[PDB]
């Protein structure tokens, strides 16, 4: 339990890290570029990873903020760039930025005063605005005197990831470092004029001077019982190398045009560890030949996190081989014992099922109608299996026990590919022996399944309400008729519909003996033979 | 409304919006031989007096943008001449209902 | 300094107790999470008035389980002290360091830094005081005193302050 | 090896063993890196 | 906010998803150890006592009905139809 | 629009409730235009981390924070990312217990 | 917790210090929130007469809750219909051996006159005055806001009710 | 392992109107319990859960602080884009209306 | 493209905008899943024919009631006040007739909630009717009863005009079907209701048509989206045996810029 209230997010806000803040945030100076080994010795050097920041091997320490791996959310780090970076995926709007604002002095190129612009500055639309404006003030290259200091604003253009441009007979080819102090004195009134908003995300902060550096369960090491890190534990450690170097030839003989040969290459590092799939090749390959994933490579859709692990989880669930049966209500589903005695379900006690649940809990997790594990108002576990009280415990009302699926019980039972509202229905369980999944016949084609191996998914709901939703609107009976084609969609297929035909011609004769059995198959027979 | 034959002068036209409030409307002959409206598909549409909106508005609690939206530059729009900030009733035949009354703002 | 601000509260209520009269005990579990709460941000939660008339309005009932949410919107009578702010209470304790004063269900503490020079601590005397080339302070001797500064804590805030100005100390 | 994947794979694969005429199969095998290709053309006779 | 109880013009029929969580989360309710109001004519399944609070009318509760402007129109289970 | 997809359907013996279609039709159509069903269409209108989810995934996110945008979290989607109850149909309101009638 | 009645959207540093410059905290502007939503002047409370709105609903409570000789009267009706809450009693002791008052018209009198900016019309009430240059120096935001108020300051301790 | 709830499945539960059960990618799977800044809207926080000790020095709190309910692979969306330098603030309450 | 699309509690289908994408779901209103093929009767068939069918005249002795069929056949012919509700009547099923000609193929089956045909033969049997002896009901009872059905008929709710316009709006076509099953001259003539018959097809019409409408909560984009892509997967790539098909399909969503086969065709003038 926490104290800290509990709420739902109502609203998300988008900004950029303002270095300042990552300092703040940072709990480790991060200055070593290894892991631990206190020379050999295992630990974790106050250098990289834990330098106070999340932990490793089952142990609670992590700023004495316990909680030990699990609940402990990782722990931001920093690390001071030696000079300031291009953030790889911002580097087309940081050049637009400047094909629109005025060096050595920063100010707009366009003011009220030039019609076309108050029409673009009224555009009400974060986006569009900063759109209209590019479209104009890319062409004009002098700073016109209001402000002052014509000096011509030079073209600039893309070479890898470097900005430079021309000033103009014949031209005057100069490389961009200096950007960042010409943004820093844009003005706040003109942050807001461009796509921009000066609390979130000023201009400025495309660029990155302090990095900051994720923890351990972003980037968790694998050990082998050896090393094993993971890739970003890299590209972090090869940037900190970059750095370091290109400060010990600042401070030392610096051969001024010789040290843009080294700085370069921490841009790119940078440049790598978020986005590693660019325009200008140079894949950088980790020894072996290994890309590297780059921390956008983690979130592509499909596979990457949004798509892959948010839109879509794998989930209390099963799996096995369809084969139909004749002899189950349309809505059943024969599950096999062994599952059955695999998926439990968290039913509170209560004066009503005390008694039922006392005998499933005596009966243990191997019995059928059993139970697999009791839990007390005190959150923690009993597990019915070895605890020396296994047989012994008398419930409390209250306390929740964690019974064997039964028959009767609402699962979500399901055939991909998923692309019908029918291709997940709710029914009946019915724990059956052998090992498959036992389905009725005429819910065959909602699922679009046939036995030649077919599989099917199966859930099982878990809240009182969750099943009721499961029974009243996912029912396979309430699905009968189809909205996509206003008429049902499930009729009788194979044998019992050849059947049915042959049995109706007028040729069709049945004498008393089976006309009797015949009477007693069905249900509902109202005891009496008809005429 | 002018009824240009061929094509109006690049530095005829740029002479439009500059006699407010009165406002004009430039339209190709070759483009008014037949009347687009009459046409099949085309449903019937409507004005809205700043009363007959501001009254959708309240009826339906919408926020204007919120409203689907009709071209300026739409061949309806032109026809019945509207404005940015304008409305319009649409009703068309329905073979669910018999029809329908849909409504767009023209932005 | 003692005002009376229109607040609220959110409480969530187990389905147990819901009863036909609940009004009540919702009212009652109130009273336990406010009357004597202390935020610096809302001051000293003292008294809640109109009890009778509190508003509670519908309560909405938790999804995953099946507790109910209510805003409780009430008024009530608090008092949180502020920086210049000048008061008076009865003293409550005395050291070498200076001397505490209690202004309601206040503490703030006056420095032997924070009097005027010619009122020393007292040693040996019962119980322990301070005298002037003319006053004496004590326990129960009446301070007026002014707030210098307010240090917000747990569930109390202290501050401090001196009678260094004028028309400041006993009366 | 080295800092070039830039190759092909499946070259050489594991010979299967659920049955002899799978075996068999398996080594009377052809690739062709990535409508018209896949089709039985005549020139296949 | 708000909305009278006056010039609601919400359907007075229950919406098949109002009904399915209703008895949804009073069905959870009574699994709660909650307090029920029927007779538990022998029910011990609390979904099936939640069914029964139902027929009766006896489940207090309110639908809160949101607008896509935001205001609610509120109604009682005992109010609402309960066709279906 | 909506002639052309019926008659895409149509022509394959299958038969669709014309809610449907129109419903697609309708929402490609109400913007103004003709907006595609694609990456250069409703996945860019004012609907961030939606759209984020399908097709340009994370430049959506960049220019996101860039701009510095707020979401409603108003979206299906948005309430799945986040872990909360989507106002869908049986989220679509709140369940209150009247202390008054209890 | 318990939020009041100024939903501000804390959008992503800026709460200067609080001085007797009648710059209170921004929960306690001049002009706070009605939980009828409508627009109210703060609620200044000087003591003795805060004395009484805790007395009056310490009472109308131990009504429906049925449904130095006031020092002892009011340590009874504590131990009834307060928590059981120890900062009350001191909040009430304090209250009543400070109160510079008795009856709710004494009290009326008090205010049907002074009523400044709702922290004075109080501080005036509840803390002793005699000269301008006193008032105007325990009490620093005045100044220039009332010339040398004396007489009003007079018309305090002739209402002084006795004790 | 367990079987995935990929996207399809989500859509048709989705369509089933079955609000509660759906959110039930959380109960079967992620969820996690990830403390917040009611000022800069991250997951910043020190809680040492015990002393209740909270704050978010930088941000230097100890008193507005609010705990949320989400999808683990969720929290590592947002680690992640910080990492990145993008900020995905967690509010939780909305202050634009509408 | 779709997903946050859901019918909301005033009847008005939007998104996580509340941008309109349509006022009432369907343009009616109703859930797919409560709808069948009916055959709306005015729209086929000669103008000889139709009135033959719908048209009365207690002014005449070859175009009355026969008063075989109703129970006040003989007093009730020549009355001049019934003759008019008799014609509001029959002028009524005309503007419709010509309102319907809507659909300008003429083909009269359609998707309407509420089955009608069966609704009607429930009563057929549940009273047991003869083809013999004649029914019990005023002129004002059918004509009048069928004017009050189609007041309970509510699919939007609103106070005020512009809502209780939608509600006419969306619903007409179906009052088209209503009358036309429920004309004075059918429901004696063909299904011979009795005055208890009557007043209870008529109420369960309403009943039925009641629950035939979509529910606020309704998922509606993700539906129709499905709904639409589901019998796509169901196609062939090939587009053999003009552009069809998948990739047809394909070419529209993208809203393609030069399609393979643009064709176009042109219909002659009037005359
Ligand atoms: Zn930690
Ligand atoms: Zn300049
Ligand atoms: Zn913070």
């Amino acid at each position: 339990y926490s104290s800290a209230p509990l709420r739902s997010v109502k609203e998300v806000q988008f900004g950029l890290l303002s270095p300042e803040e990552i300092r703040a945030i940072s709990v480790v100076k991060i200055e070593y570029p290894e892991i631990m080994d206190e020379s050999r010795q295992r630990p974790r050097e106050g250098g990289l990873n834990d330098p106070k920041l999340g932990s490793i091997d089952r142990n609670f320490k992590c700023q004495t903020c316990g909680e030990g791996m699990a609940e402990c959310p990782g722990h931001f780090g920093h690390m001071e760039l030696a000079k300031p970076v291009f953030h790889i995926g911002f580097i087309p709007k940081i050049k637009k930025v400047c094909e629109c604002i005025c060096m050595n002095c920063g100010k707009l190129l366009l003011d009220e005063t030039n019609p076309t612009m108050a029409q673009a500055i009224r555009i009400r639309d974060p986006k569009k605005r900063f759109n209209a404006v590019w479209q104009l003030c890319k062409t004009k290259m002098v700073c016109e005197a209001r402000g002052g200091c014509g000096n011509t604003q030079p073209v600039v253009r893309k070479d890898g990831m470097k900005l430079w441009g021309t000033w103009k007979d014949a031209q005057p080819e100069r490389k961009l470092l200096e950007i960042l102090n010409v943004f820093k004195h844009i003005s706040p009134e003109d942050c807001f004029r461009l796509g921009f908003n000066e609390d979130y995300a000023r201009p400025e902060w495309m660029i990155i001077t302090v990095l900051p550096v994720p923890p351990p369960q972003v980037r968790p090491s694998i050990a082998m019982d050896t090393q094993g890190q993971d890739d970003l534990t890299h590209k972090l450690s090869d940037i900190l190398k970059a750095n370091i170097n290109v400060q010990k030839l600042e401070m030392d003989g610096s051969p001024q045009h010789i040290i843009n040969e080294v700085e370069q290459l921490l841009q790119f590092h940078v440049a790598t560890y978020m986005d590693n799939d660019i325009a200008g090749q140079p894949q950088a390959l980790q020894k072996s030949g290994r890309p590297v994933k780059a921390i956008r490579a983690r979130l592509k859709g499909k596979e990457g996190r949004l798509r892959g692990n948010l839109m879509g989880k794998r989930v209390f669930s099963a799996r096995t081989v369809i084969s139909g049966d004749p002899n189950l209500e349309l809505d059943q589903v024969g599950v096999p014992i062994s599952i059955a005695k695999t998926l439990s379900y968290p039913e509170t006690v209560t004066q009503y099922n005390i008694h039922r649940l006392t005998e499933y809990v005596r009966n243990g997790p191997n019995e059928h109608p059993g139970a697999k594990y009791v839990i007390r108002d005190n959150g923690d576990r009993i597990d019915l299996r070895y605890h020396k009280r296994a047989g012994d415990i008398v419930l409390q009302y209250g306390w929740k026990v964690e019974r064997h699926l039964m028959d009767d019980d609402p699962v979500l039972f399901n055939r991909q590919p998923s692309l019908h509202k029918m291709s997940m229905m709710a029914h009946r369980v019915k724990v059956m022996p052998y090992s498959t999944f036992r389905l009725n016949l005429s819910v065959t084609s909602p699922y679009n399944a046939d036995f030649d191996g077919d599989e099917m998914n199966l859930h099982v709901p878990q809240s009182e309400e969750t099943r009721a939703e499961l029974s009243q609107l996912c029912a396979v009976p309430l699905q009968i008729v189809s909205p996509q084609s206003n008429k049902p969609v499930m009729g009788i297929v194979q044998d019992t519909l050849c059947g049915v035909r042959k049995m109706t011609l007028r040729d069709t004769f049945i004498e008393y003996e089976q006309v009797m059995n015949m009477l007693f198959w069905v249900p509902s027979w109202d005891g009496v033979v008809p005429q | 409304i002018f009824i240009y034959q061929n094509n109006i002068t690049p530095s005829a036209n740029k002479m439009i919006p500059t006699v407010s409030p009165a406002i004009i409307e430039t339209f190709q002959e070759s483009d008014l031989v037949v009347n687009i409206t009459h046409h099949e598909l085309v449903p019937k549409h409507i004005r809205l007096s700043d009363g007959e909106k501001s009254q959708l508005l309240q009826r339906y609690k919408l926020k204007e943008s919120q409203l689907p939206r009709i071209q300026r530059e739409d061949p309806v729009a032109r026809y019945l001449g509207l404005k940015r900030g304008q409305v319009v009733k649409i009703i068309r035949r329905s073979e669910t209902s018999g029809r329908y009354a849909s409504y767009r703002i023209c932005l | 300094m003692f005002f009376l601000k229109d607040l609220s509260l959110i409480l969530t209520l187990h389905p147990s107790y819901f009863g036909p009269q609940m009004n009540q005990y919702l009212r009652e579990k109130l009273l336990t999470d406010v009357e004597g709460t202390c935020t610096g941000q809302f001051g000293y939660i003292v008294t809640v008035l109109d009890g009778m008339n509190i508003d509670v309005g519908k309560g909405r009932i938790i999804p995953g389980s099946g507790s109910a949410e209510f805003e409780v919107k009430y008024r009530a009578v608090v008092w949180k002290p502020f920086k210049g702010e000048v008061v008076d209470a009865i003293v409550s304790n005395v050291s070498p360091i200076g001397f505490f004063a209690d202004v309601g269900p206040l503490n703030v503490f006056v420095s032997t830094r924070l009097i005027p020079d010619n009122l020393v601590y007292n040693p040996s005397n019962s119980p322990p005081a301070y005298m002037s080339n003319d006053e004496l302070i004590t326990k129960g001797s009446k301070v007026r005193l002014k707030v210098v500064g307010t240090r917000t804590d747990v569930n109390e805030i202290y501050a401090i302050g001196s009678i260094k100005e004028d028309f400041l100390g006993a009366i | 090896q080295k800092k070039a994947m830039s190759s092909r794979a499946g070259v050489s694969q594991v010979l299967n063993r659920y049955t002899y005429s799978s075996t068999l199969s398996h080594l009377r095998r052809t690739n062709t890196p990535i409508a018209k290709p896949r089709q039985l053309h005549n020139t296949h006779w | 906010l708000a909305i009278l109880k006056e010039e609601r013009t919400t359907t007075p029929y229950l919406t098949k998803y109002e009904r399915a969580r209703i008895l949804g989360t009073r069905a959870l309710q009574i699994s709660m150890n909650a307090p029920v109001l029927v007779d538990i004519e022998g029910e011990t399944d609390p979904l099936q006592i939640a069914m029964k609070e139902l027929s009766q009318r006896k489940i207090p509760l309110v639908i809160r009905r949101y607008l896509p402007d935001g205001s609610y129109e509120d109604w009682g289970c005992d109010e609402l139809i309960v066709d279906n | 629009l909506y002639k052309e997809i019926l008659n895409v359907i149509a022509f394959d013996g299958s038969y669709v409730n014309y809610r449907h279609m129109a419903l697609l039709v309708d929402v490609m159509t109400s913007r103004g235009y003709l907006m595609a069903i694609t990456r250069h269409g409703i996945n860019r209108a004012d609907t961030a981390l939606m759209r984020c989810s399908f097709e340009e995934t994370v430049e959506i996110l960049f220019e996101a924070g860039a701009a510095a945008e707020l979401d409603d979290c108003r979206g299906v989607s948005e309430n799945v990312m986040l872990g909360q109850l989507a106002p869908m149909g049986t989220g679509a309101f709140d369940v209150m217990i009247d202390e008054k009638l209890l | 917790s318990t939020s009041t009645v100024g939903a501000r959207r804390r959008r992503a540093v800026d709460d200067e210090e609080n001085a007797t410059l009648l710059r209170l905290g921004p929960e306690f502007a001049l002009k706070q929130y009605d939980h009828d939503g409508n627009e109210h002047d703060l609620i200044a409370l000087s003591l003795s007469e805060s004395r009484l709105l805790i007395r009056e609903a310490l009472k109308a409570r131990s009504r429906a809750r049925n449904g130095s000789n006031g020092e002892i009267d009011d340590d009874e009706l504590a131990k009834v219909t307060s928590g059981a809450n120890g900062v009350v009693k001191k909040t009430l002791d304090y209250l009543n051996t400070f109160a510079r008052f008795k009856d709710e018209e004494t009290c009326t009198a008090v205010d049907q006159l002074l009523h400044l900016h709702p922290f004075e019309i109080a501080q005036l009430s509840s803390l002793g005055c005699e000269d301008v240059d006193e008032a105007i120096t325990l009490i620093p935001s005045l100044a220039a806001k009332k010339e040398v108020l004396q007489r009003i300051l007079d018309e305090l301790n002739r209402l002084e009710d006795p004790y | 392992g367990g079987l995935r709830f990929g996207e399809m499945e989500r859509d048709c539960m989705i369509a089933h109107g079955a609000a509660g059960f759906l959110k039930e990618l959380m109960e079967a799977s992620d969820a996690f319990r990830v403390h917040v800044c009611g000022i800069c809207g991250l997951m910043s926080v020190i809680a040492n859960l015990k002393k209740n000790q909270f704050e978010c020095r930088s941000c230097k709190n100890k008193t507005n602080i609010y705990q949320l309910h989400i999808p683990y692979a969720a929290k590592l969306l947002f680690q992640e884009l910080m990492a990145m330098n993008i900020a995905p603030r967690l509010y939780t309450e909305r202050s634009g209306v509408s | 493209a779709l997903e946050d699309i859901m019918v909301h509690y005033d009847g008005t289908t939007r998104n996580s905008l509340g941008d309109i994408i349509q006022f009432l779901y369907g343009e009616d209103g109703l859930d797919g899943t409560q709808v069948e093929r009916q055959t709306i009767d005015t729209i086929p068939g000669s103008d000889k024919a139709f009135h033959k069918r719908y048209y009365v005249d207690l002014m005449d002795e070859k175009n009355s009631i026969k008063p075989d069929v109703i129970e006040y056949a003989a007093d009730i012919l020549g009355d001049v006040e019934l003759q008019k509700e008799l014609n509001s009547e029959y002028e009524q099923l005309v503007s419709d007739r010509k309102f319907l000609r809507v659909f300008v193929n003429g083909d009269h089956n359609w998707p309407l909630p509420v089955n009608l045909r069966r609704i009607i033969q429930n009563a057929q049997q549940i009273f047991h009717l003869d083809r013999a002896k004649a029914s019990d009901l005023t002129i004002p009872e059918i004509i009048h009863g069928v004017r009050d059905l189609c007041k309970k008929l509510f699919v939007l709710r609103g106070e005020n005009e512009l809502i209780k316009e939608a509600q006419q709006n969306a619903t007409s076509l179906f009052q088209c079907l209503v009358r036309a099953r429920l004309a004075t001259r059918r429901i004696l003539e063909e299904f011979r209701l009795n005055r208890d018959a009557f007043e209870w097809v008529l109420g369960t019409i309403e009943a039925q048509f009641q629950r035939s409408l979509v529910h606020p909560g309704e998922m509606v984009g993700v539906i129709a989206a499905q709904s639409i892509g589901e019998p796509a997967t169901q196609m062939t790539l090939n587009t053999f045996h003009v552009t069809l098909g998948v990739p047809r399909l394909k070419e529209i969503l993208n809203v393609a810029k030069n399609i393979k086969t643009p064709a176009l065709t042109v219909y002659l003038d009037r005359e």
